[PDB]
RNA sequence: UGCGUAGAGAUCUGGAGGAAUACCGGUGGCGAAGGCGGCCCCCUGGACGAAGACUGACGCUCAGGUGCGAAAGCGUGGGGAGCAAACAGGAUUAGAUACCCUGGUAGUCCACGCCGUAAACGAUGUCGACUUGGAGGUUGUGUCUCGUGGCUUCCGGAGCUAACG
């Protein structure tokens, strides 16, 4: 695809719930989770990315859904 | 007369009548002005041309205190609210500085009739 | 209800060594439980749920002494006489 | 017993008073009869919440062992400090 | 209509009170139904998986009976910010004992007592066996880019239905 959300991003730990700036990334246009094409991780690091981002979400950091342009 | 020279400009846009409150780092407002307050009746209040005349005219009698720049923080949505803005970017002002402060509430109260 | 409690309390009705369910023994247990919640409804008046947890406990050990009496009516009058229900 | 984690925000306001309230604390965390295994102090932090008008907070963390019986008795004399604007005992882990 | 230069509206600060719980919320979740959604503690029900250890078929359904069972309004006491039958006025109209606008009582809120009803609707009760799969999700286990058990959705083989499904 045109870039994968990791390649354009350093080393970090998906297990950080907090880290709203990264996370984000991983967000498409809405509050949903963008798929291993985008996302660039594998079945591992998705898996756990997932947990975070539903936490992060939790914390009210990282949005459940968000409108269309 | 108390020269406060930069400040804050709270812009608060709405499908009624956009108003805005020049203030000062404190958060006194210093004056302010509204589509009404530039003679409009009601219905031609929420215009957007009604939020730029509010705009400057807010400024304006803002520049007799001698502020030279501002911060504008933007409120609920509604015609005239990016009117505001460009109306205040002119004038005699510097925009330093723009943030939309909508509230846009979280989960417990009740919507009045025409949002239920 | 504690686990020596419970343990200990299946023992003196085991009929025999490594005995966990039978008639005596489980009746044994519901009369306990019924006797603790019997006893929560002198207070907590209020707790209507809890009223149909005991009317489903007492269902079941009234079934399990129509069992008993039906098949060993010796066992039965024993039974009755150590716990001390009817 | 078991373990507990109490939570103590303060008025950040607080001068060498602070360096006091944590020895009515310390005070109060025994007789209550309960063991400080280790203790953590975020010290000043931005809240998310005002609460007590106030923008800031001064956190605390102190993981303590005592009984489950006097877990409660062990809150009513903290929140009795003015000081003190907030003290939540929780269980254990914490995601 | 009404309110206004013995000053409200708009704005800042402080106090009081009642009620409801703005994002997350969802197309989601739980409960037998009605219903139920901030957090903490106590008390308590149901339910799922693993180990296969124990009893051992002691079952299924169920006239009558007993118990439970939204809302409404009702009885006594309390409360009453807001909203609002009846109703007080202003408008609209051919007329409006409606819609629109200004007030406003019971009620709406709390405690206790009362009833038994409902598109109480998936308008298709419980249990067991048998009959292609695909995909999403919750939860346990496993030799875990997949196999397996329980639960929750969607699409669908055969088949079923007057058609919808």
């Amino acid at each position: 695809r045109r870039k994968f959300c990791r390649f354009t991003a350093e080393g970090v730990q998906e297990i950080d719930y907090k880290d709203i700036a990264t996370l984000k990334n991983y967000i498409t246009e809405s509050g949903k989770i963008v798929p291993s094409r985008i996302t660039g991780t594998r079945a591992k690091y998705q898996r756990q990315l997932a947990r975070a981002i539903k936490r992060a979400r939790y914390l009210s950091l990282l949005p459940y859904t968000d409108r269309h342009q | 007369r108390k020269q406060v020279s930069d400040g804050v400009a709270h812009i608060h846009a709405s499908f009624n009548n956009t108003i805005v409150t020049i203030t000062d780092r404190q958060g006194n407002a210093l004056g302010w002005a509204t589509a009404g307050g530039s003679g409009f009746r009601g219905s031609r209040k929420s215009t957007p041309f009604a939020a730029q005349v509010a705009a400057e005219r807010c400024a304006d009698a803002v520049k007799e205190y001698g502020i030279k720049n501002l911060e504008v923080m933007v409120k609920g949505p509604g015609p005239g609210r990016e009117s505001t803005i460009r109306a205040l970017n002119a004038a005699g002002f510097r925009i330093t500085n723009i943030t939309d402060v909508t509230p846009i509430p979280h989960n417990g109260c009740r919507p009045p009739k025409k949002r239920r | 209800l504690s686990t020596e409690a419970t343990a200990k309390i299946v023992s003196e009705f085991g009929r025999d060594a490594n005995d966990t369910g039978s008639t005596e023994v489980q009746v044994a247990l519901l009369t306990a439980q019924i006797n603790h919640l019997q006893g929560h409804f002198a207070e907590h008046k209020k707790d209507h749920h809890s009223r149909r947890g005991l009317l489903r406990m007492v269902s079941q050990r009234r079934k399990l002494l129509d069992y008993l009496k039906r098949k060993d009516v010796a066992r039965y009058t024993q039974l009755i006489e150590r716990l001390g229900l009817r | 017993m078991r373990h507990y984690e109490i939570v103590f925000m303060v008025h950040p306001d607080q001068s060498e008073q602070v360096p006091g309230m944590i020895e009515r604390y310390t005070a109060a965390i025994t007789g209550a009869e309960g063991k400080i295994h280790r203790l953590e102090d975020w010290g000043r932090r931005q809240l998310a919440y005002p609460i007590n008008k106030l923008h800031k907070a001064h956190y605390v963390l102190m993981n303590v062992e005592a009984p489950q019986e006097v877990i409660d008795e062990l809150e009513t004399t903290f929140r009795f400090n003015d000081a003190v604007i907030r003290s939540m005992v929780m269980r254990t882990k914490h995601a």
